[PDB]
């Protein structure tokens, strides 16, 4: 005897440019679905209407391409779990504040020139003579943990209200944080010309530490740290 | 009703995993206008999942020797690699890793201030008779997404137009030779022609073609089919790798370290498979006879199981210091989807697809390779270059060893770079085609877009996935690969009858499928009669009516040629090269 | 009030594009962030030494206390027309706003002098008040 | 080419970007303690410095246009103006609105030297401030 689920996912069809979006009805039996939401996506799309587009590739939780808007916060869909009871609904929505392109897609093409941006590569002037690698510490590799390991997925910076108003300007707590991953290492002399970039009106002077930022993380990282300590490096 | 968007560059690469960004920015440093052409953002690719190391001779644990490192990739192919790729790749290894450092790739430290570097199975030093070797050179457990952060960090620092999200459809081609390729825009729905003199194919490997497999949900093959639409060849297709540990029931994965740093796979009797059943001496081998253990532990009985087809590996001997520093990113993909702790219950285990040895065939330096009608030798096609996944170098051959397809990312990423230069000149004419170049490719858009039929699209993939799991498997034999030549061939003439219920033309996902379900009945039609043909057991193909292998008459490669689906499949065969690249300094290693 | 045409859709161009940062102005900067500290660090200390008097304070701690409070209210209210009221979107209404905060808070500091040397300061004023 | 095929996909993709909508941001997000003890602490300065605004350019408006204006002046017109029902209803809301924001400010000077940031940290001084609202607000009416 089947247990029948409600989803309610959200639709706009750009080929009808006039019709307002809107929140579609489908059930899921969760007998024979995974424990996942995204195992209840792909069964819609290959068993039901399958018109509905999203974006997705690994499954794991690595790359970071599912993210969206599942239950009230911003999450991975093949990480969040179906809460298995039948009794009540799941409402799914885009990531918020973002001008999407069909039905969950958002546009993010600003979120790739502002990562641009900060100079993510090493800028050294001098190697070893022998063609050896540069030396590091055990006790100075130990500052990079926890910083490296952001997969991008931008659920971060879709939840901070700063970002939602201000966002052609203000960099938003994931850009701010491998910001930071280049300032504190300790190969990379150049160090006074990429705090330049930051000391102006709204680049970094838009974080009023509400902290939505740290707690929405589906990694477990700590962006919202990461920003405090510019602010006292610049000072 | 189209409109097609006409661009002009010397090198288009496609792909932007670790072989196409590698190739990318190196041909970018040296003056070249290149473009790399991507489905997905380039941080997305297969390669982030990787969790080893990369294998390189360094020498600062212990004594090393490049030498040392060449025997260990030839013997563990079963001497059907060429040795003259492995003398090449092993002698560059240690030039690429210390290189690779000074991009910025944060790798685990040594209390002298040098890289660490751990152990993995197949290297043993002193020319096979010794103690386990360290070279293994990991970040702690994100060495492929590590590696891909840095990658493409550096082609931002150079000029190096990205295309993101573009499906790439086919290879123009005039009289012979490749002129370009002709995709196709995601958001904005545009077809685009892009016209070179070198292109580049980069895309990777096909291993969502099976029920269970290791491979992301975009792993179909790509690059192979486009090549194999054109006339050209595909070789060792019937060599697939069967990884010895994956969750049971959806296909995730465990790294291979785990095993390094202590490791028990414990059956229901409670043993630990070191002999006396399915075993070598030593555990920690290479990863077919191992899976080749555990396929023959469950059907004797010797397995615990919900239905008895699980395994276990013990965690619980390991001190809980070293599972917080070593393999941090493996205690939390465990208690997701099997739902338990590293530290006090073993965790289930089943063998699933992992790797693909076979694509196009390839020089050492990158270029793509024919046969000749007339006499049978090789040919260089004009236009045409590979690397990475997708190419058959032969540098694996029949087996892969551990940590060297990342090494094989970086190596011949960088050779590829390096002979364009010593060829072509920048800046240079291109000449006047027709102005319906590539018409035949739109024109089966079309067809895909408007179907009507009566099998959707996913109704038919899964045809084809319960078909390659039944027969082309683990234990194979001439009377079940013949009943996977006859099932494959029926499903390939349902496909005139798909139905698409989808007709916009901006991300048009219902579309993007049928396209993919296109390229992957190509390449797996031709394992399919390919591995049914070679009447021996090498490798990770193994032949129950023939167990013994052979190397009189069965020590060359398998070229086979399909034009389009529900077309026959012929097959050739080609030497493998037993010669080094310079006869002093390494001699060439022996069959036994 | 008016509003300046946007770009189409927030974006324009290509990913390999890049955002071009504005040149340093640490006097709107880190400067700003050094009066924003200055202001709170001497008026917590300043009005829990205002629940614990017996009656009014001193004229002398009376004026330091409304100088520091005036100080205060300023740098939040503008705070507030650079987050709603920006210079993308509306342009000259953005320095006209910054503008009546000037003699809006310029005759403020005129009516603390005129509580102080008649009456007896801003905290007689509200403690008189009740609360 | 390549600039006459980039102006050329850059007319129809201006024209498709022009008639895409904003996905909701509020009245869909979860309530939570980090974005509600947050904006409690910018409405009760807006709301508490409007009032010193007002009464200090009060003063300062009818010093240059001479009316003379005394503190025991304005506080009968306050005292007089508003019935009883209405005098504690002013006064029972600045109350609360003055220790969540002496309360709120003791939290911020600590997260300026970037301790007490972890998400376990940011819950247990976000309890005390509920704890120290709900008792100096209650005995600031007794005086
Ligand atoms: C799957 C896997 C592999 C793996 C591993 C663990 C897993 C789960 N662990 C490894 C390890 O520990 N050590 C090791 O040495 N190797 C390990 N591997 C294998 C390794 O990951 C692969 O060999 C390697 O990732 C292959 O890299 P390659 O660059 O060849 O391939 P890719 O990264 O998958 O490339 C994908 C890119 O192709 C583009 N693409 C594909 N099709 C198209 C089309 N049609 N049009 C345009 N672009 C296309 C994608 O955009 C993507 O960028
Ligand atoms: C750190 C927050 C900064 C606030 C900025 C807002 C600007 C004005 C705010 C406050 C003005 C001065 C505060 C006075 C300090 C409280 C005095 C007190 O607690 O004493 C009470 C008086 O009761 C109160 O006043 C309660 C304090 C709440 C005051 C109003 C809250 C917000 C005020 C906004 C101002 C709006 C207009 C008021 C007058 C205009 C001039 C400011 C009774 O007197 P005693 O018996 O002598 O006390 C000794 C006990 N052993
Ligand atoms: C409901 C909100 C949203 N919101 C903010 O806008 C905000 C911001 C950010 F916008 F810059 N920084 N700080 C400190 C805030 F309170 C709070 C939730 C975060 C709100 C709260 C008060 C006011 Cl007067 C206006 C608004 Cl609309
Ligand atoms: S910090 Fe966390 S939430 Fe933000 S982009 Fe990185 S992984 Fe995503
Ligand atoms: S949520 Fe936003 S306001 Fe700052 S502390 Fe985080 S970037
Ligand atoms: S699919 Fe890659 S993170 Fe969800």
């Amino acid at each position: 005897t089947p247990r029948l689920k409600t989803f309610k996912v959200y639709r706009w069809n750009p080929d009808e440019p006039s019709a307002k979006p809107h929140l579609q009805s489908y059930q899921v039996d969760l007998n024979d679905c995974g424990p996942m939401v995204l195992d209840a996506l792909l069964k819609i799309k290959d068993e039901q209407d399958s018109t509905l587009t999203f974006r997705r590739s690994c499954r794991e939780g690595i790359c970071g391409s599912c993210a969206m808007n599942i239950g009230g916060r911003n999450t991975l869909a093949c990480i969040c779990k179906i809460d298995q009871n039948e009794s009540k609904q799941l409402k799914i929505y885009p990531l918020p504040h973002m001008f999407i392109v069909k039905d969950l897609v958002p546009d993010l093409t600003n979120f790739y020139q502002q990562y641009k941006s900060i100079q993510p590569y090493l800028q050294r002037s001098s190697f070893p003579k022998d063609g050896t690698e540069v030396l590091q510490s055990i006790e100075d590799r130990k500052k990079l943990d926890g910083l490296y390991e952001c997969i991008l997925c931008a659920c971060c910076s879709t939840s901070c209200p700063s970002y939602w108003w201000n966002q052609e300007q203000y960099l938003g707590p994931a850009v701010l944080m491998q910001a930071y991953r280049w300032l504190i290492d300790s190969r990379d002399q150049a160090t006074k010309t990429r705090k330049a970039m930051l000391n102006n009106s709204m680049s970094l002077y838009r974080c009023h530490t509400i902290m939505n930022c740290t707690r929405t993380c589906p990694k477990g990282l700590n962006p919202g740290l990461a920003i405090a300590e510019i602010k006292k490096s610049l000072a | 009703k189209y409109h097609i968007i006409d661009h002009e560059y010397d090198c288009v690469v496609i792909g932007a995993g670790g072989a196409g960004l590698r190739a990318a920015f190196g041909l970018a440093e040296a003056g070249y206008k290149t473009a790399c052409i991507s489905k997905l953002f380039p941080t997305r690719s297969h390669t982030v999942a990787a969790q080893g190391g990369i294998n390189a001779a360094l020498g600062n644990m212990h004594k090393d020797n490049w030498k040392w490192h060449m025997y260990d990739t030839v013997k563990g192919s079963d001497w059907l690699g060429d040795q003259d790729s492995i003398h090449y790749m092993t002698r560059e290894a240690p030039k690429s890793i210390i290189e690779l450092e000074h991009y910025g790739v944060p790798f685990s430290r040594t209390e002298n201030g040098k890289i660490y570097q751990r152990a993995f199975g197949g290297q043993t030093k002193e020319y096979g008779k010794g103690a386990q070797a360290y070279r293994t050179c990991a970040v702690a457990d994100r060495t492929g997404h590590a590696l891909l952060h840095t990658l493409y960090g550096q082609a931002l620092r150079h000029d190096t137009h990205f295309f993101i999200e573009y499906f790439a459809l086919d290879l123009l081609t005039h009289n012979g030779e490749v002129v370009g390729v002709i995709a196709y825009n995601q958001e904005d729905g545009t077809i685009h022609r892009f016209r070179a003199h070198k292109t580049i194919i980069a895309t990777g490997g096909y291993g969502r073609a099976y029920f269970s497999c290791t491979s992301a949900h975009t792993c179909t093959g790509d690059g192979n089919a486009m090549v194999s639409r054109a006339g050209f060849p595909l070789q060792d297709l019937e060599f697939v790798q069967f990884h010895p540990s994956g969750i049971y029931g959806s296909g995730c994965l465990i790294t291979e370290g785990a095993r390094g740093e202590g490791g028990f796979l414990v059956n229901s009797e409670g043993e630990r498979f070191m002999e006396r059943y399915a075993p070598t001496a030593k555990d920690l081998a290479c990863r077919d006879v191992v899976s080749r253990a555990i396929t023959m532990e469950i059907r004797e009985g010797r397995g615990v199981g919900k239905k008895k087809d699980h395994m276990y590996l013990q965690l619980s001997h390991l001190p809980p210091e070293v599972l917080k520093e070593r393999l941090p990113g493996i205690s939390e993909t465990a208690a997701i989807f099997a739902g338990v702790d590293v530290t006090k219950e073993p965790i289930p285990i089943i063998p699933t697809v992992h790797y693909n040895m076979g694509g196009i065939p390839t020089k050492w330096n990158g270029e793509a390779l024919t046969i000749d009608e007339e006499t049978g030798e090789d040919k260089v096609i004009p236009g045409l270059m590979a690397c990475g996944e997708a190419a058959c170098v032969s540098v694996h051959g029949a087996n892969r060893l551990g940590a060297n397809s990342l090494l094989d990312l970086v190596v011949f990423g960088r050779a590829v770079a390096h002979t364009v230069a010593d060829t072509l000149q920048p800046g240079l004419p291109h000449k006047p085609l027709p102005s319906d170049l590539g018409k035949e490719s739109i024109a089966n858009l079309d067809k895909l877009r408007n179907a009507n039929g009566s099998r959707s699209t996913a109704e038919i993939r899964m045809n084809m996935k319960q078909t390659m799991q039944k027969d082309v498997s683990v234990f194979r034999t001439q009377s079940s690969l013949d009943e996977g030549v006859r099932n494959i061939t029926a499903v390939e003439k349902t496909f005139d009858d798909v139905k698409t219920t989808d007709r916009s033309m901006i991300w048009n996902s219902d579309l993007v499928e049928t396209l993919e379900l296109q390229n992957l009945l190509t390449c797996a039609s031709q394992t399919a009669v390919s591995a049914a043909n070679r009447k021996e057991s090498r490798g990770a193909h193994a032949r129950e009516d023939y167990p013994n292998r052979d190397d009189e008459h069965w020590m060359k490669h398998t070229l086979s040629w399909q034009k389009d689906v529900a077309a026959p499949v012929t097959l050739k065969y080609r030497r493998v090269i037993d010669h080094t690249l310079d006869e002093k300094e390494c001699p060439s290693v022996p069959p036994t | 009030l008016p509003v300046l045409p946007q770009k189409p859709g927030g974006v324009r161009g290509t990913p390999n594009d890049a955002y071009v940062p504005p040149p340093e102005n640490k006097l709107e900067g880190s400067y700003h962030w050094y009066m924003e500290k200055i202001f709170a660090l001497s008026v917590v200390p300043l009005a829990t030494t205002a629940m614990l008097t017996t009656g009014p304070l001193s004229t002398a701690a009376d004026s330091f206390f409304s100088v520091m409070l005036l100080g205060y209210c300023y740098m939040e209210f503008n705070s507030c027309i650079t987050d709603y009221i920006s210079g993308r979107v509306y342009g000259v209404w953005h320095k006209y706003a910054m503008y009546m905060l000037g003699l809006g808070s310029a005759v403020s500091l005129f009516g603390i002098y005129k509580l102080e040397t008649e009456n007896d300061g801003v905290v007689g004023l509200v403690k008189s008040l009740w609360d | 080419m390549n600039t006459k095929a980039a102006i050329a996909e850059e007319q129809i993709l201006n024209k498709q970007r022009a008639r895409r909508p904003i996905s909701p941001h509020l009245t869909i997000y979860q309530p939570q303690l980090t974005w509600y003890l947050s904006s409690f602490h910018r409405i009760s300065l807006v709301l508490m410095g409007l009032g010193f605004y007002l009464f200090t350019i009060l003063f300062g408006v009818s010093g240059l246009l001479g009316l003379g204006l005394t503190t025991e002046k304005v506080s009968n017109w306050y005292h007089q103006k508003f019935s009883k029902i209405t005098e504690w209803s002013i006064k029972g809301s600045f109350a609360y609105l003055f220790a969540i924001h002496y309360g709120g400010a003791i939290r911020h000077l600590i997260w300026d030297t970037a301790k007490e940031l972890t998400l376990k940290g940011v819950y247990r001084t976000g309890y005390a401030l509920i704890g120290f609202t709900a008792v100096l607000g209650t005995y600031l009416l007794t005086l």
